[PDB]
């Protein structure tokens, strides 16, 4: 066993080793290992992506116009965000500017995804870490109604409703077919909600499972389908026709009316169901404002997103702020440049890839994706990993750094960047939220904070949907219908050699695609995705990524039941297919 | 009355088929899970993780040996001794074969489980392989599409529960009910195809009248699915309705049939 | 002025005349006149249908296979029921037997229409006679929540919900644009609900206006569209394909799944919103169990409906019983024969038609529709009527009688027939309902009873929808897919001369279509529709119809405000387009 | 801010177009009435009856003279001095003329108001006459169909409120947005028409595969409407999708073009 110091942590692989493989209630494949000391506190944490597909390799030789459709399949959870980053990257390379309606519709696609991804994550992925579903069977339906009505105006709160939900759960459990609830952590001492809050949360789990299907009808209107809507280089394919013959073949007033109906219902659900439930989880789990801080008080990163000025990716355009903080210095939010070779670099000395020199980091325009499964001694075999060897290569995830710093990305990172850049709406919302919980601002830099920031973002994105829809309708009132630029559609119009960056804030954090075009085909396509940052393995200095840092120093009540590990990992919304691509 | 046990496993995939399933409008995925099946294992949705999830897997396949449906999303990679996809420290293919041995029948959800999908597109770095090339002694229903239509997924489940049998299938194992006809044989723009009325460049006057997308690369004429009839997301749209040609995403090898914007 | 006695009433047209023209919150065109004595009690009531179109004339010479599509357009409110009666009549004439699944699907279409029509009538047409919408602005939202939760398990009951509904109404009236509420009867002493029950009912008015659109999706699956779905002679055109190539072109498992989802939601809304609201209107308006009796304690009529044995219209097949009661003798439910010339007859001595002898009734196989606008000695003139002359011709509605008796039809009539034939489900339902109100069984023979029976029937029909759906799926599991008989589709297969009767129970009551075919064409097509019965003018004996009798002896608080007249007429759900056709 | 006054009157009709309107899925008819328009007179829905209804009619057409939209359902009969349709003891036509005189614009809902519909079919016993043969000095937007599609009716209303202008119309006064193309030019069974793949008798194998309804009398080839694109009842179906040919119900004179089962 060894010990070393990094980023304020003592990384010590003495003591009992715990393995959690598979991690469930995530997208894709992850393994986690920790060591715990004699006080059952984590002194070592190991993040491992256990899948790889090789989209960067598959993209070589494709037509740049097709790339969006391939890279969209990096992930079906954050469906659409890779298509958006792709069309941005190809347009940046060739020099294409899209019409305003295409930009607005792209922003609608991205805000829709934020609402949908954040809502499903809150309930279906993270919720059962916080809600003891089986404890809901002990609740009093009238006290459940009283609790819900004290927290929200939401209509669905009758005692009979909560009794009916409870009875449906009772009949489900009674025959012993517990399905997704089998062999859960129910009754663990870290479950702190009262029975009435568990029944309220479980009822909302079911309401959100139903309602989430409606949100993506917006993607169906503009993008044909969800999951995996369609896009084009040059704008969007959803031609508009409001008042001419043949509007039945296009986005017409009836289609737009459908979109408006979904926006309203989406805001109503997030504002009156998810927001109050997030605040209730905070009220009953305040100690988790001090657990899983990790890198969130050290190093956070946003590229920014939602350009409101078409084809302008600058600070005055992006509605979601970009910037970086390092060394815990929130008074100096630094500018990010995705072309600067000294800024974003990926290391592979602890990952299953070959570089000519594994001690240096490669900017994505110099990126290499040459898979090399080499686990070293794992106390088993190459096909039987009993213990990863975190001293050598231990993951399919590359290790991104920013100016050599290990960063956290995602809702909490973005909230801290916007707050410290002095975004008025963010400062007011964050101060009011932490005031409501009677916690200090520092309480947001935590596993609880990640959950609260995600709910706040769903509300922000539901508001921005209406803003973008109204912008589209204003253009249509002014006779501006254009949805595609085709001046540079044909490959004969492109530069023989060019390169471009497409960037955005996916629901999980900062996303970039780096593309080089030569002779009409993709010569290089490198992706660095939010979970690549967060779930990163170590680098040549031994620096730990966001997940490993957030797990460090965590108390476990019952080593064999990894509820605290799951709470913190799930708070980042791990997307392992994204992370590995 | 007991519900049919279902074990849902995940190989190399993007999780679009799981997401599609939860979009179901009728029956709601909620009511499928609570009332129609017993979804006894599913990494995306289940409470248990790690050793507790391994216990559920082992208990269900042992207790219900011969009696559960195995749903498979994604595929196994044969490269690097299968360690491009690792499950409890071992190759995913081992968990696939264990789950398959006890199943009464297998549903291969999506083009990944059916054929390969994007990870199998050239040059297939992981040697991603469809389920039927590994599991050769079980009934496999292919439900292709990237992903398949939500209400197609739930209709196939309700058919199997209501009728207590597998759907009848074509020569490739696809349910005849939803894959028996081409997208182009039920496409509402076919009048324009027959009249030579084509979109020639995005957002041209033809595009604004809903003309046919054949010259923009639509692969509807060679693609079998239900998108032009059942449609997507509770009948709201489908690719062609919103102005993009069919990519061909239900067909084996659709990524490597040329550019999506080159004619069928 | 004159006075005569009929059916236990003293018909006296001395005294003040009141005119209500137009009658609103009905389908089509009606005029009502009454005389009131010094004590503000109605001593005379005059029912006038103020429209005619002449479908029976238009159908002459048509192909019998087309007839359903013409007569469907008798009414868009009871949409479908005339198409059903038509295909039944033509099949009866020609000798066509339809496959079981066609009969099951027709029963689904009819049950769907019962649910839809009864729900919309309850809220949008009759509701504002009982609910004081402007009084809802005075309610306490918490006391409204408490009331709603005391009455129902329905989820949508939070104080915040009732506050939000109340504020929507407050905003609606704040600009002085009261729309459908303008110049209403608000504050009339006969409004008896407390403010909290007004707000609960108004919230439900809005929920019912939204929800009713979903019910008719079942019509769209099997019949293409609603309003005015499609049918065929021989069965239904909605071919079924569950498990074969090309199921995407037919009623397949996904389409049946949509139908099932609608059935469950429809039952849940009726059972947990409409049923408790009907009982609440009963609890606050018990005096109306003694007002508007009319013919309901004398003469009631049902043909019966919902044949469960395909092509068997007998008593062992019909799930909704048929029968007639006369002379107040509910111990003698009499069988009805729609071919017997001595049973159903129509008179026109008091209607705008020509007969060779207007002092006799004509069975519909001898029917004549020869329009003759002759209002005679009105106050005013033939194009400017101030007072109809009820001693001569005063309506476009013919006067149907059964064995010479004036009958009431519709939900109360059917409930009384089924109860007194000993239908177990009807006896249980009625007994439980009148027990909850602490009212005698005689309390159902009233204006309030017509509303309670309509709510009971919506619950009955929602249950039958599931029963029929399950029967359809049982046939499909057995490989029985057939939906059409076509061996007599071609005219050369028909009898050269034949005649048929098609009958059912439309939402408003007993419906019959009598058709004669000769030489491949319609030779005669006569309709007698439920509002023809209820809104009937007088006959040669001076016998009054159901509306005129139910209005007799009614007290009015304020002669110039016809609230009591509207309550009793609306309780029958008048469909004037149906009545006149 | 004040909502646009709307007066909705009813001549000879079946009330199908009112029922269609309240089926609107987006916007809900509830939201159209509460938030988008001021539905200031409507016999089907209004609280007031008789003299109180006459007072509303008079008050609104006086106070908002020149400023209300007149919606008309149904038609006036010229027979029997107009007393085939009586309102407040006088011919309906007098109410139609009074309402039309103050209107900024007139919406003719449905085939009755636009053309005549079923009461004008041979031999037209009442001499039922469409609105534009009586009202010759006002803009009339025809929205034909028996009834028109619910979400078409609400989209026309939202267009007028949002854009503050009438929809552009064809030479017959129908909104180009929904009536510019024929049913048959956006029909998902067109592939079968072009292949000679036809239903020949009800419930034959062609019918069970969704083949073209041309030989069963479909009038889609001569009918302009949005039924094969926008579809009915929140996109759930349309006549052809559920197996019946189009009757031609959006076209002038469709009842007297021969049997519905005789070929176009
Ligand atoms: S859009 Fe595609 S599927 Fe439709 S008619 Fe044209 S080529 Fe065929
Ligand atoms: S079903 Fe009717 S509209 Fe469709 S293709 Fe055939 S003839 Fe044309
Ligand atoms: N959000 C998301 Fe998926 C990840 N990580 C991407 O990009
Ligand atoms: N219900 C109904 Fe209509 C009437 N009266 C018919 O038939
Ligand atoms: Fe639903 S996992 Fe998504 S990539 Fe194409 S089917 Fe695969
Ligand atoms: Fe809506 S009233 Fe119904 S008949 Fe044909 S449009 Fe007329
Ligand atoms: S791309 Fe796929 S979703 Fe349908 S329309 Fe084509 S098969
Ligand atoms: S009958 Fe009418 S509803 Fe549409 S499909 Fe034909 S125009
Ligand atoms: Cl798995
Ligand atoms: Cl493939
Ligand atoms: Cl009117
Ligand atoms: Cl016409
Ligand atoms: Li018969
Ligand atoms: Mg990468
Ligand atoms: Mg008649
Ligand atoms: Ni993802
Ligand atoms: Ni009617």
């Amino acid at each position: 066993s060894t010990q070393y110091e990094t980023q304020g942590y003592t990384i010590n692989n003495a003591g009992r080793r715990l393995v959690v493989d598979p991690i469930t209630r995530i997208e894709g494949h992850m393994r986690c290992e920790v060591n715990i000391n004699d006080q059952n506190v984590i002194t070592n944490a190991v993040s491992c992506g256990t899948m790889f597909r090789g989209l960067e390799i598959i993209l070589q030789g494709r037509d740049p116009r097709d790339a969006w459709a391939f890279v969209e399949r990096i992930c079906g959870v954050c469906t659409g965000v890779h298509a958006l980053a792709s069309v941005y990257a190809i347009e940046d390379a060739i020099g294409i500017k899209v019409p305003d309606n295409a930009n607005i519709i792209r922003n609608i696609m991205l805000a829709t995804l934020w609402c949908h991804d954040h809502l499903v994550h809150f309930y279906q992925l993270a919720g059962m870490d916080w809600i003891d579903v089986l404890d809901a069977l002990k609740a009093d339906p009238r006290k459940t109604s009283e609790l819900a009505q004290s927290l929200s105006s939401w209509p669905k709160s009758s005692p009979g409703y909560f009794f009916d939900v409870q009875n449906r759960l009772k009949k489900f459990v009674e025959g012993g077919q517990l399905g997704i609830f089998r062999n859960g952590y129910w009754g663990h001492p870290q479950y702190k909600l009262p029975p009435e809050a568990n029944l309220m949360g479980f009822a909302h789990y079911l309401e959100a499972l139903d309602f989430q299907r409606e949100i993506v009808k917006i993607h169906a209107v503009f993008g044909g389908k969800n999951p995996h809507p369609n896009w084009i280089v040059g704008g969007m394919p959803c031609a508009i026709n409001i008042d001419e013959s043949g509007a039945v073949g296009a986005v017409n007033m009836e289609r737009l009316n459908l979109v408006q109906s979904i926006i309203t219902r989406t805001a109503d659900f997030i504002n009156n169901v998810m927001i109050p439930d997030a605040l209730a989880i905070g009220q009953f789990n305040k100690p988790w404002s001090e657990i899983g801080t990790g890198l969130s008080d050290k190093c956070v990163l946003s590229y920014g997103a939602f350009p409101d000025i078409a084809n302008d990716f600058g600070e005055k355009s992006l509605l979601m702020p970009g910037g970086a903080v390092i060394n815990g210095d929130f008074n100096n939010v630094l500018p990010v440049d995705l072309v600067d070779p000294q800024q974003v670099q990926e290391f592979v000395d602890h990952a299953w890839y070959r570089y000519p020199n594994d001690q240096v980091g490669r900017h994505p325009f110099d990126g290499i994706t040459d898979p090399w499964y080499n686990p070293g001694d794992v106390k088993g075999s190459d096909t039987n990993i009993q213990q990863l060897n975190e001293q050598e290569r231990y993951s399919w995830i590359k290790a991104p750094r920013w100016r050599g710093n290990a960063m956290e990305v995602g809702p909490l990172a973005r909230t801290l960047i916007a707050y410290h850049k002095g975004d008025a709406a963010t400062v007011e919302s964050v101060d009011r939220m932490m005031s409501a919980l009677n916690l200090p601002l520092s309480g947001i830099q935590s596993t609880l904070g990640r959950i609260l920031c995600r709910a706040h973002e769903a509300q922000w994105a539901a508001g921005k949907l209406q803003y973008f829809f109204d912008k589209l309708m204003t253009n249509l009132k002014n006779g501006n219908l254009a949805t595609a630029s085709t001046e540079k559609w044909e490959p004969a119009t492109w530069p023989t050699e060019c390169r471009g960056v497409g960037f955005t804030e996916a629901p999980k954090g900062a996303l970039g695609h780096w593309a080089a075009i030569r002779d009409g085909k993709i010569d290089l396509y490198q992706c660095v995705v939010p979970t690549t940052w967060n779930a990163s393995p170590r680098d040549p200095k031994g620096q730990i990524g966001a997940y490993e840092a957030a797990l460090m120093n965590t108390k476990m009540a019952i080593p064999e039941q990894p509820l605290e590990i799951l709470r913190t990992l799930h708070s980042f919304d791990p997307c392992l297919a994204c992370s590995t691509h | 009355k007991p519900r049919i046990p279902v074990v849902w496993i995940h190989g190399l995939e993007c999780t679009c088929c799981t997401e599609s399933f939860i979009r179901s409008a009728h029956p709601l995925a909620k009511d499928v899970i609570l009332s129609l099946i017993s979804l006894d294992y599913d990494d995306t949705l289940m409470a248990a993780a790690g050793t507790q999830a391994e216990e559920v897997f082992e208990d269900i396949i042992t207790q219900y040996n011969g009696k559960y449906i195995l749903a498979v999303e994604g595929n196994p990679p044969l490269g690097e001794q299968g360690m491009f996809c690792i499950s409890s420290g071992r190759p995913f293919i081992e968990k696939l074969k264990r789950a398959a041995a006890g199943a009464s029948a297998i549903i291969a959800w999506g083009t990944c489980a059916s054929w390969g999908c994007v990870q199998a597109a050239r040059p297939n770095p992981t040697q991603a392989t469809p389920i039927d090339k590994v599991i050769t002694d079980k009934p496999i229903i292919k439900v292709p599409g990237c992903p398949p239509i939500p209400d197609v997924m739930s209709a196939i489940i309700t058919y199997m529960v209501t009728f207590d049998r597998l759907p009848d299938v074509d020569r490739m194992g696809r349910p005849l009910m939803f894959y028996g006809q081409r997208i182009h044989d039920k496409c509402y723009r076919r009048a324009h195809f027959d009249a030579g009325e084509f979109v020639q460049s995005w957002d041209d006057d033809a595009a604004r009248k809903g003309y046919c997308l054949y010259k923009m690369g639509c692969k509807g004429p060679t693609t079998y699915n239900a998108c032009s009839s059942t449609r997507w997301n509770d009948g709201v749209s489908f690719p062609i309705q919103s102005g993009h040609g069919c990519l061909g995403c239900a067909e084996n090898g659709f990524w490597d049939r040329g550019s999506f914007y080159s004619r069928v």
